[PDB]
């Protein structure tokens, strides 16, 4: 149902990446150390190149953005908010677009527990010029991870 | 429309920081609407010349080295017909693996390629990491076109591209004869009998 | 289009009373800066601006979470959404858009009523030294840059010092870019 | 379902054919199509390499597209670790790799799994016209744009037979 | 009924007079900068301003915590008259007992700031009334890192000095100055504690 969940900031950093080794109701993952950063660079560059070629190919006035990228095995689902903060999500087949869940996370978990957390920041940047893509920092909030592993767990 | 005749792909390969991308922008159309480099890796640039009353379109793919894209680059040399190994005379460790780039590019590019070798940043000629006569010799027993580019004068690199497209042209120059289409007669009133 | 969806968000949002709270809260935290500096008034504007910045930068993600909006680019669209579904959602009021520039750049933001200076009378020593609702310039300067614009806001006049209206003359100076995810190889 | 633009790219990156069908607009100058086609070849390469804890059947049918027809029986595909279908709001992009490596790209102005089933039975019927009318062509060298003018109004009839 | 505005801008206003308190004490006049119309304003934001209180000199922290109850004092003694105009029946100014104004505050103030009652109230009969609420509203959304739960209570301890000032203000509306302390006091099923003096 769900293989992996990722966030990307405005300043081109993966900041959250829940992977499921065996999927199912529960699994292991979230190690940025085990080449998760290299996978994030591949995931980001893919979505950035396809988001770049969509705006050159978009007639109309309200330009569009990626809704899903299939492959022969899995799918990529996106929700690119206007503040430059991208929810990508790698899934299985036999079920339609997860855009309702992907805005439910933004409307009930991220703004509930990260942006309205005021101990931890919203920028997620130490504040240097080595934060353009090349620095790595993580929010790690205890209540955020608990409810985010709680909600996706029925979708095995 | 499009109306060109042939289309070649030419890789630019080397170590990182040897100065390939600044070499690419000065001599050819650039920054059209390309998203950038590193987002997908290996930026693409285009150059349109004509040889022998045929129109030639050349796409130059400056390969990017970041260790992360090393697996991706292999697949990008598939079908690559023109090639250019770039090295800088100031630094010296690029020439230790320039031969390795040639070996990797003789592998899985085409049946036959035409690899040039170009010395960027000859503005720092006084800072010569490797002698030009050794690289000239190493081009001579590897059948390679050899160039020294100032990076302040674009005439040398432009001349190199024109001659490289000539040598790769005659290599693939398919024979052509004529398309005149002038043979007309037979305007009658058709006394047919079947 | 918008004003239907603004009332649609005014049917599923958590509400409380705008009188007897929040004018109290903002007036108490401007009375603290009045007494904390120790009765100097051209400094409290440059602390309320620097506080409104930090309260706007986190508000913008809540506002994009409530209503699904794209990244606004021209000043037709920002001026439409600020008058129709930002101030209507958060503060129940709506402004109006006059004093439009040449070349689609710098406009004014006349506020009809104001639930920050509501039922406040301002003392005579700050007729020409204080801006009262200068958390609003903080939320606009620290909120419009977070949709990757770059702006400048300032009050021009206020009801407390002057018969003319409360208006903010927001200026577009430049539009910022998106950055490419490495320096180089 | 529907198709608005045929794009045929090579086995080595840059494209050899495109013909916007009733687009009535030219958003991209002809030169851009080359960097778009090379970008699709690159992201088709990249979408191989990321794949999650998987490592584990694409059987279309005959829907009678185009009105005898070209084939009768369910068949297979040839790419699994690779890009197959992009989906956005204005359009939807299908892509189809052959076994030899020759990708066919179809941009679709009709949006919102059965679209795969109707899509690849059209993108194999453009592959049969490619192998019938461009391969038997001694003026056509390999690795060259498709300058034949029979291939255009052999595929225009089948796509206006679709939509 | 009444004219209304949204709770999510008020609660986010209510969370952050403590960065305002350290920006008023530390800035008497890594820090950053911004500009306006031929000016500049030197900015410091909230994550790098509550964390100057984990490294606070002890007279500086205790100088800050008087200001939080001073804010609460001003909003309480300004709030009590408008809650009198709401209803506030059957109590007096000198007010010889204390439970009838502790029945007032949990039903009448704490609904108008937080929407519910103080759900527990314990009666020491010599004048120490315990006011316990289980899920306090502005501290619904604060958490530290991956199981570093010891070092966050002492980090977040300025944030309870607003309802010191609230109950100072609504009792200085009824006459006098008192003494106040706070607790944490976790629940029994799916806390905070205030005294009276």
């Amino acid at each position: 149902g769900i293989y992996s969940f990722w966030i990307f900031d405005r300043h081109c950093n993966c900041i959250f990446d829940r992977e499921w080794t065996l999927a199912s109701n529960s699994a292991s993952g979230t190690i940025n150390s085990k080449q998760n950063e290299e996978d994030a660079k591949l995931l980001y560059g893919m979505i950035f190149s396809l988001r770049s070629i969509t705006q050159k190919l978009s007639k109309g006035s309200v330009k569009n953005d990626i809704r899903s990228i299939s492959t022969g095995k899995y799918r990529v689902h996106t929700y690119c908010t206007a503040s430059g903060l991208w929810f990508v999500l790698l899934s299985d087949f036999k079920q339609q677009s997860y855009t309702q869940v992907l805005q439910y996370i933004y409307s009930h978990i991220y703004v509930k527990y990260v942006s309205n957390n005021l101990l931890s920041p919203y920028d997620f940047a130490e504040n240097e010029n080595e934060m353009r893509g090349q620095g790595t920092r993580k929010i790690t909030n205890r209540n955020f991870i608990s409810v985010l592993e709680s909600f996706l767990a029925p979708m095995v | 429309g499009y109306d060109y005749d042939y289309l070649f792909k030419i890789v630019l390969i080397g170590d990182s920081g040897v100065g390939k991308s600044n070499l690419l922008s000065r001599f050819t159309t650039d920054e059209f609407n390309i998203e950038s480099k590193s987002t997908i890796g290996v930026e693409f640039a285009t150059r349109t010349i004509e040889v022998e009353n045929k129109k030639i379109k050349a796409q130059i793919w400056d390969t990017a080295g970041q260790e992360r894209y090393r697996a991706i680059t292999s697949a990008y040399y598939r079908g690559a017909v023109g090639a250019l190994i770039v090295y800088d005379i100031s630094k010296s460790s690029s020439y230790e693996n320039c031969n390795h780039w040639l070996t990797e590019l003789r592998e899985n590019a085409d049946d036959n390629v035409a690899v040039g070798l170009i010395g960027n940043k000859s503005d720092l000629a006084h800072l010569r990491a490797v002698p030009t006569d050794e690289a000239k010799n190493f081009a001579m027993e590897n059948q390679m076109l050899f160039t020294e580019t100032s990076a302040l004068n674009s005439d040398n690199v432009d001349k190199a591209f024109r001659e490289l497209i000539v040598a790769i042209f005659q290599m693939v120059s398919k024979h052509q004869v004529d398309l005149s289409g002038s043979g007309t007669n037979n305007m009658g009133s058709n006394g047919a009998p079947k | 289009s918008l004003k239907a969806m603004g009332e649609e968000i005014w049917k599923n949002k958590t509400e409380k009373i705008n009188t007897e709270l929040f004018t109290l809260t903002y007036g108490s935290i401007v009375a603290q800066l009045c007494q904390d500096y120790e009765r100097d008034f051209n400094k409290v504007n440059d602390h309320l601006y620097s506080m409104g910045y930090n309260i706007g930068c986190r508000l913008i993600e809540d506002f994009l979470a409530r209503t699904a909006l794209p990244r606004c680019e021209n000043l037709v669209k920002t001026s439409e959404v600020l008058s129709k579904c930002a101030f209507k959602i958060f503060l129940n009021i709506t402004p109006n858009i006059t004093n439009w520039s040449h070349n689609k750049d710098t406009f004014s933001l006349i506020l009809d009523e104001n639930p920050l200076a509501d039922f406040v009378e301002l003392p005579m020593d700050a007729m020409k030294s204080l801006w009262y609702s200068n958390i609003l310039c903080g939320v606009l300067k620290g909120s419009l840059e977070m949709v990757q614009l770059d702006c400048d806001v300032w009050f021009v006049s206020d009801i407390l010092r002057g018969d003319s209206q409360t208006e903010i003359k927001v200026k577009l100076n430049r539009i910022l870019k998106d950055e490419i995810p490495i320096g180089e190889d | 379902m529907a198709i608005e633009t045929i794009l045929v790219i090579n086995k080595s990156g840059g494209l050899i054919y495109q013909r916007n069908f009733t687009n009535d607009e030219q958003k991209l100058n002809s030169n851009e199509y080359l960097i778009l086609a090379s970008t699709l070849h690159g992201v088709f390469a990249i979408a191989s390499q990321l794949t999650p804890k998987a490592l584990q059947n694409t059987i279309p049918y005959i829907p009678y597209v185009g009105m005898d027809d070209f084939f009768k029986e369910p068949f297979t595909n040839w790419n699994k670790s690779g890009l197959r279908q992009l989906c956005t709001d204005q359009f939807t992009m299908f892509i189809y790799q052959t076994l030899t490596g020759l990708k066919f790209v179809a941009i679709s102005s009709s949006v919102m799994n059965l679209a795969i089933q109707i899509a690849d039975n059209f993108l194999r019927k453009v592959y049969c016209l490619y192998s019938d009318y461009v391969m038997k062509d001694p003026s056509y060298s390999m690795e060259m744009p498709i300058r034949s003018n029979l291939f255009d109004e052999k595929v225009k009839k089948m796509v206006e037979n679709l939509q | 009924s009444l004219p209304k505005v949204s709770q999510s801008v008020y609660q986010m206003l209510l969370n952050e007079m403590v960065p305002l308190a350290m920006g008023i004490e530390r800035q008497i006049s890594i820090k950053r900068l911004k500009i306006e119309e031929h000016h500049t304003v030197d900015i410091i934001r909230s994550h790098n301003l509550i964390h100057e209180l984990y490294k606070a000199d002890e007279e500086e922290k205790e100088k800050v915590l008087a200001r939080l109850r001073n804010i609460g004092f001003q909003i309480g003694l300004k709030l009590s008259e408008l809650l009198i105009f709401s209803n506030n029946p059957n109590l007096k100014f000198k007010e010889m007992d204390l439970l009838l104004i502790m029945k007032f505050i949990c039903r009448d103030v704490w609904k108008q700031i937080f929407g519910k009652q103080i759900d527990n109230l314990k009666t020491n009969h010599r004048g120490t009334f315990y006011l316990l609420d289980y899920d306090y509203r502005p501290i619904q959304s604060f958490s530290l890192e991956e199981d570093a739960k010891n070092e966050e209570l002492k980090m977040i301890e300025p944030f309870l000095e607003i309802p010191v000032g609230i109950i100072r203000g609504v009792l200085s509306s009824l006459g006098y100055s008192s003494e106040e302390v706070i607790c944490l006091a976790s629940f029994i099923d799916r806390g905070v504690s205030f005294h009276v003096q």
